């Protein structure tokens, strides 16, 4: 990364305070946080990444051929096994956490 | 004390169902049901029954590539391998047809959906035939730069100058 | 009409058979697989994503302004808590698993 | 039977070290060492000693944002917050200098490295001043579209 530049700027961060997520199945669900079971704090961390913004330029993504393509940066998910809770029952499930930001083209008509 | 399960212990009482991730260990005959958590990657109770135990994790083979892994709560789901899609009339994994030259990609080859190509319209072209590239716009030289190959539905234009 | 196209093509897959990885700290390390402790198979799955290729076009990424920018698609990492083994001792550590493929610009001089 | 630890039980024997994720519970005095796994997110034995117990997980505060979480095997590592970098001469988290107009980004503001800007060279420009945008190439108009504003090291050209 040397004088090299992303096309979608992205900001990644460690997310200990995560309390909601979406079942891989697609089923909204909740996570655990404080969980002061045993005088401890436990905690589940995740490494989330999202977009600085949709259109880092007026044209869209940074440095596409704005003349033929429209572009827009979106966020890409990935899945993690982590501890969830669907109502009364709480088990391990896979949650769709954000993980990168990548640009998506579409052509122009004429 | 409505029994949800529909099964009753001999004593008359209502039977304890086994929730998700819990399958039946010993049925509610003499006594209540005994539930035990499922083994990960191996078994799963994706139901709340006082009858059903931990079923065995669906395995993926051949063109069965995995989409969702198997967990106590839910079974693993397989889907067609990278190359292919599920055929609604063959129940079998057939491979994504490619977008031949002079043609490009439009919608990709999803689980149930075959590649959708398109004849490269006025001003576009296809280098090759695959299920990845779409039609690209043609170079335009310059009113200055001499024009050698003009742009065809199947190959870009070519040019050079002084 | 999505009808929309990535700029770096990518291929994601579920990786049960993973036996090596890299400590978040940066420390090469190994994972578990068969682990037939208890007649079971256990297993650790991960969702890896990598690049169809560096240059999905002769110019680099798909649909950048090839006239001012050179481009090349690379793979993006993210971190997971999973069970590792550094020699004799084997504990939980965070491993840098691939998770997406994104294009990287650099300008041209003149 | 070389003792690795350097400590010996009273009986003369060699003392059991506590590996990673295991800290000392009761030292090898009368008997051997008693090891217990550390608490997650709380303690950690990042060493193999028959002496050392489960130390407390480094906490992050103020401009300490977390980079690596704390686990039994290894302590959590903090680093400068999104905005800033660690100053080699202040030991404190100072904020990334931005790339002012007429200037663009070159290397970003990393943990130990401040923003590295560049004067927008011939043919480029900077809309704003931030530590994110680099120099962009200038529009070039055409035969039609009369040229209005020419391109300056600080603002794009304009036409139509």
């Amino acid at each position: 990364h040397m004088g090299e530049f992303s096309v979608c700027d992205s900001v990644s961060v460690w997310v200990g305070d995560k309390t909601t997520a979406t079942d891989i199945k697609g089923k909204e669900v909740t996570v655990l946080a404080e969980v002061n079971i045993n005088n401890s704090v436990f905690r589940q961390y995740f490494f989330e990444t999202k977009c600085r913004a949709s259109n880092p330029v007026e044209s869209g993504c940074r440095g596409i051929d704005s003349k033929h393509w429209n572009s827009y940066c979106t966020t890409t998910h990935t899945f993690v096994k982590a501890l969830t809770t669907d109502e009364k029952q709480a088990a391990w499930r896979f949650i769709r956490i954000d993980t990168a930001c990548v640009c998506v083209l579409s052509r122009k008509a004429t | 004390e409505t029994c949800s399960t529909g099964l009753y212990t001999h004593s008359g009482e209502c039977c304890k169902a086994c929730n998700l991730g819990e399958g039946v260990a010993q049925p509610c005959g003499a006594d209540q049901t005994v539930c035990e958590p499922c083994l990960d990657s191996v078994t799963f109770s994706d139901v709340v029954s006082a009858t059903e135990p931990c079923k065995p994790c669906t395995e993926c083979l051949g063109l069965q590539s995995m989409s969702a892994p198997c967990v106590e709560a839910d079974d693993a789901v397989c889907r067609c391998a990278y190359g292919y899609y599920q055929d609604e009339e063959t129940g079998h994994c057939e491979a994504c047809s490619v977008c031949e030259v002079g043609s490009g990609l439009v919608f990709s080859c999803q689980d149930k959906q075959n590649t959708v190509c398109e004849e490269c319209p006025e001003g576009t072209y296809s280098d090759e035939a695959n299920h990845v590239d779409p039609c690209l716009p043609c170079t335009v030289c310059e009113d200055t730069e001499r024009q050698l190959r003009e742009c065809t539905p199947w190959a870009d234009a070519e040019c050079e100058h002084h």
